């Protein structure tokens, strides 16, 4: 806190102006703390010496009604746990990092081609997650109901139980079609080969069988990841004969698409998003259990890339990334 | 305005069979058509709310309000009398319900239901004709965004236009237009993925947007109408009308409970005095028995618990089964012609012959003295000026305003049951 945390960049980011404003005077720091300038920000953070401090909403009064807070998304690997073999428990690597990469890709695609948002960045959670911060004017003052609307648009996976067929609405909503035509080519190379969670027969019966509709086909496959994936289609064509092949083949396609979604679709955090008042760990905070820096995430970032606890330190590239983002945010604020 | 100017005005304003009813009217109406038109529109509203309260579905609501349309309020018939009828009746209703927030809420909901039914009733051409006269996306933006809008709207077309066939959906989707609006106005449709969105713009399920826009504008106009009420309140020809039309829309409670303070804390004076008499004398006379019985039915006492309580208050069973059981069961409509007799109101209760010695029925703001009324009000922790106000209301023959007075000071009502209802609602 004395040397490495770039207070000026964070202050200029969350102030929404080169000059200190009520967007910074009346925002909560975790509870119910606020600073008036960079200097008092530094003094209070140094004096308190917290493990991590969380960003609150902008209020009418110095922390009480919430006025604005940037739209946020938190994602954690826990909802993807039943589908990897590279890491166990709370370990991370670039093999399981592909999950967060794909999820961030899907969410960014939605937020840009869909919601008109432009100033959004991703913040690493410290151990295994990524935090989204959308700082456009519309999202910052977004109401609770409309925040619920945007979340419920983004999180198709509402049932986090891996032992059930999703039975998604058909045909896909256009965002669903876009997400699938994005994620489908990656699904093979990741889940069928690199993770290969269905090679184990017990994990297979626990995960790959409940996603299917037909009990007879389920039992035939049971008695009988890429190999099993092909065998599903083979035994499906074997068991379903007659004029009714077409519906069964189509629904098998749809079930496979649902399972590909269930495996690689964004599984966000549903509570950090809902209410504008809610709190989230500020960027560049330190994880007390691992010691990493919650660095901003770019496309090629991997967990091993995050530096462990200044312009010539490894922190500097992330500092300049944040500098560019904050400058773009301020120019867009002037434009609005 | 001369009849030609009003003719042209209603031609312009009712070019489409449907309008959001934006501007104030222009003309004069004789009071008889005022009443006829208000009553027709109010009755249709009452029937629609009766249909919704029982959770009837859309098509049956259409079918059941069809004959009341055919009889009371003609629609899609070009008679200018029909048009001015509907318009004047609606704006009179806006005068009527604008007085209280519960009534405003119910009126906005119900008139938007009318909007809904009328809309689904109309033809496709005239539907879009109303929609035209909030930007329609260009045909080029339609063709460029063809696949996405088709994907989005196909399910809604299936479920709403019985377009099971895909070819019919393509044919109507070709005919369909699309509107562009930021998603903050259609977030409800966004949540269910009923409308496509693109770069912060929602392509609209357009009927729900039209209806909720109408509803919000209606609520604002109605608040404004209440704001300007005192500038019409000099119209001595309409205040009876508006009061009549406003009133035109008008176990936990168990045998042991009705003696508990949690239950009798909400009572009006009449029911309190009736409880006092029933506790004291262990018997009432016919009028008090009927008033109290129908009141306790109205608040929601079960028939068996009613028998329980009434039998308990008389501290023989033989005479009960001989004389009172049949009368009590007749009261609940559980005898004879099967008429569940609706509770007496303050009006009907006052219409009863005046109480005497041994009687406790009536409106105590009438049947008591200012001495007893004032002592009871002091027991209710009322101030002095409050007592003068209540007694001033009483002296003018105005018992009901004194009742609602004492209500507002111990917490227009001319019904003890709605007195209890509002009192309980304040705690809920
Ligand atoms: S005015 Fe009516 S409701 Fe009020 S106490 Fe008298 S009878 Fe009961």
């Amino acid at each position: 806190y004395k040397s490495l945390y770039p207070f000026k960049h964070i202050f200029n980011w969350l102030n929404h102006s080169p000059k200190p404003s009520r967007d910074m005077i009346n925002r909560e720091f975790a509870r119910y703390n606020s600073f008036n300038s960079v200097q008092d920000f530094k003094a209070q953070i140094e004096k308190a010496n917290p493990d991590r401090f969380e960003i609150g909403a902008i209020y009418n009064k110095p922390p009480l009604k919430a006025l604005e807070k940037e739209l946020v998304f938190d994602i954690d690997m826990d909802d993807y746990d039943a589908f990897r073999t590279c890491c166990s428990g709370a370990q991370v690597c670039s093999k399981c990092w592909k999950f967060i990469s794909l999820a961030m890709k899907i969410t960014n695609t939605a937020l840009r081609e869909d919601f008109g948002y432009k100033d959004f960045i991703w913040v690493f959670s410290g151990r295994r997650g990524a935090h989204c911060w959308v700082s456009d004017k519309r999202a910052r003052a977004l109401t609770d109901v409309q925040r619920r609307n945007v979340l419920d648009y983004v999180n198709v996976i509402r049932d986090r139980n891996t032992d059930k067929r999703l039975a998604l609405k058909r045909p896909y909503h256009p965002h669903l079609a876009r997400s699938l035509e994005q994620l489908k080519p990656f699904f093979v190379s990741i889940m069928l080969e690199e993770q290969n969670p269905w090679e184990d027969d017990q994990h297979a019966i626990q995960t790959l069988l409940p996603a299917l509709y037909d009990k007879q086909l389920i039992d035939s496959l049971k008695k009988y990841s890429k190999e099993k994936w092909n065998d599903i289609d083979q035994i499906a064509t074997s068991l379903f004969k007659g004029p009714k092949q077409d519906s069964h083949i189509i629904k098998l396609r749809e079930c496979k698409e649902d399972l590909v979604l269930m495996t690689l679709y964004p599984k966000l955090d549903v509570e950090v998003t809902k209410q504008t008042i809610h709190l989230l760990k500020a960027p560049f905070c330190i994880h007390p259990a691992t010691g990493n820096v919650c660095v901003p995430i770019d496309e090629s970032f991997a967990p091993e890339k995050a530096p462990k606890l200044v312009s010539l330190t490894a922190l500097q590239p992330f500092i300049n990334q944040f500098q560019a983002y904050v400058s773009s945010l301020l120019k867009n604020e002037l434009g609005s | 305005s001369s009849s030609e100017e009003e003719k042209k005005l209603y031609a312009r304003l009712y070019e489409s069979k449907l309008s959001f009813y934006d501007l104030p009217p222009q003309g004069e109406i004789t009071l008889e058509q005022f009443e006829i038109w208000a009553i027709d529109r109010l009755k249709i509203l009452l029937e629609i709310e009766s249909c919704l309260s029982r959770n009837k579905s859309i098509k049956e609501i259409e079918t059941i309000i069809k004959p009341q349309f055919q009889k009371l309020l003609p629609f899609n018939t070009e008679s200018l009398e029909d048009r001015k009828k509907d318009y004047y009746s609606h704006f009179i209703l806006r005068l009527c319900f604008c007085r209280s927030k519960e009534l405003r809420e119910k009126f906005v909901r119900a008139e938007t239901f009318l909007f809904k039914i009328r809309f689904n009733m109309l033809t496709s051409t005239d539907q879009t004709k109303f929609v035209q006269s909030l930007q329609f996306i260009s045909n080029e933006e339609k063709a460029e965004l063809s696949h996405q809008l088709y994907q989005t709207v196909s399910a809604s077309l299936q479920f709403q236009l019985n377009l099971n066939e895909e070819h019919q959906r393509k044919q109507y989707f070709q005919q369909e237009k699309f509107i562009k609006l930021p998603f903050e106005n259609v977030i409800e449709l966004v949540g269910n993925r009923l409308v496509f969105l693109k770069d912060g713009y929602a392509y609209l399920q357009q009927l729900n947007l039209l209806s909720n826009e109408f509803a919000s504008k209606l609520n604002q106009e109605l608040i404004k109408t209440y704001q300007y009420l005192p500038r019409l309140n000099e119209d001595d020809r309409l205040l009876p009308i508006l009061n009549h039309l406003s009133s035109g829309y008008t176990d936990e409670i168990n045998a042991q409970s009705v003696w508990s303070e949690e239950i009798s804390s909400n009572y009006p004076l009449c029911i309190k005095n009736l409880m006092e008499g029933l506790k004291k004398n262990h018997h009432l006379r016919y009028y008090g028995r009927q008033q109290l019985s129908l009141f306790l039915k109205g608040i929601g006492l079960s028939a068996d618990e009613a028998l329980k309580f009434w039998s308990e208050a008389f501290t023989t069973m033989e005479k009960f089964n001989k004389e009172y059981r049949y009368s009590f069961r007749h009261n609940y409509g559980l005898e004879g012609n099967r008429i569940n007799y609706k509770p007496w109101d303050c009006h009907t209760i006052l219409s009863k012959p005046r109480p005497g010695r041994g009687d406790y029925h009536g409106c105590p703001f009438r049947d008591w003295s200012h001495e007893r009324l004032s002592a009871e009000l002091r027991s209710m922790k009322l101030t002095q000026a409050q007592i003068i106000s209540v007694l001033d209301s009483c002296q003018k023959g105005e018992y009901t305003i004194a009742c609602t007075k004492v209500f507002e000071m111990t917490h227009h009502i001319a019904h003890p049951n709605l007195y209890f209802e509002r009192s309980r609602q304040l705690q809920k």
